[PDB]
């Protein structure tokens, strides 16, 4: 029973998000909308380190 | 005979220097005095995407 516990607990926390990190109100939201989930390659950004592992 | 003296006394002085130096490499540090405040608005107030 407790090894079935550990399997269920292991696959319940095995879920994955891609965290965007920016100062909040409407800088990076327009980015992910029109250029990540709509699949777009070649998104252009400012030089302000804005994906330098951001 | 007796003799008494009383030497009252005061001074004053007001120095001042105005030494300026001119090292060479200060202009290298002075190249970007306004750049890091001007792109600060790009960092925090303007849409940094096309």
């Amino acid at each position: 029973a407790e090894v079935a516990l550990s399997r269920f607990s292991l696959i319940m926390q095995a879920k994955f998000s891609k965290i965007f990190k920016s100062e909040i109100n409407d800088e990076s939201i327009n980015q992910l909308v029109s250029e990540i989930y709509n699949g777009a390659p070649f998104v252009k950004m400012s030089p302000m380190f804005n994906a330098d592992d951001d | 005979q007796n003799a008494k003296r009383n030497q009252n006394q005061k001074g004053n002085a007001k120095g001042t220097q105005f030494t300026k130096q001119y090292l060479i490499d200060n202009i290298d540090k002075a190249y970007d005095l306004r750049k890091k405040i001007l792109n600060e608005f790009d960092k925090k107030c303007f849409l940094q995407i096309w």
